[PDB]
DNA sequence: GCATGATTTACGAC
DNA sequence: GTCGTAAATCATGC
């Protein structure tokens, strides 16, 4: 159980995954190729970028009144 | 843009249960998945997924 | 006290 | 069969 062994991620790796999500509001489906790269440079792996995913997908949207229009890219 | 029953989490004796089928064989038969469903409390298809998933969890773990 | 990452049911692709 | 998921739930960080 690695629920156990948890740490948030780090700030600056937080930047990158929120800017593909929001970037690409029509399809929040990073590729087999796209999340191999966009683990490396968050420095965890793939499994953790699709939990990433996984997990902002949904948390995303329960918020249809909040301000998670953070789609401030660009 | 973009945007079939609620997840029950199962008993300890459900799924530690499970876990000791598995240890013999992974894959398990049609008649038995039958037997596991009758002691656990689940239907023919529950056993079924439930072997799906644990299956891909030891390779999720044993993984590089 | 929720935010957050990891895990557990459940289903459809294929 | 596996493989990518949605979703409820878990465990922890702060």
């Amino acid at each position: 159980d690695a629920r156990r062994k948890r740490r948030n991620f780090s700030k600056q790796a937080s930047e990158i995954l929120n800017e593909y999500f929001y970037s690409h509001l029509s399809n929040p489906y990073p590729s087999e190729e796209a999340k191999e790269e966009l683990a490396r440079k968050c420095g965890i792996t793939v499994s953790q970028v699709s939990n990433w995913f996984g997990n902002k997908r949904i948390r995303y949207k329960k918020n249809i009144g909040k301000a998670q229009e953070e789609a401030n890219l660009y | 843009e973009w945007t079939r029953k609620k997840r029950k989490p199962y008993s300890k004796f459900q799924t530690l249960e499970l876990e000791k089928e598995f240890l013999f064989n992974a894959y398990v038969s049609k008649q038995k998945r039958w037997e596991l469903a009758r002691n656990l409390q689940l239907t023919e298809r529950q056993v079924k997924i439930w072997f799906q998933n644990r299956r891909m969890k030891n390779k999720k773990n044993s993984q590089r």
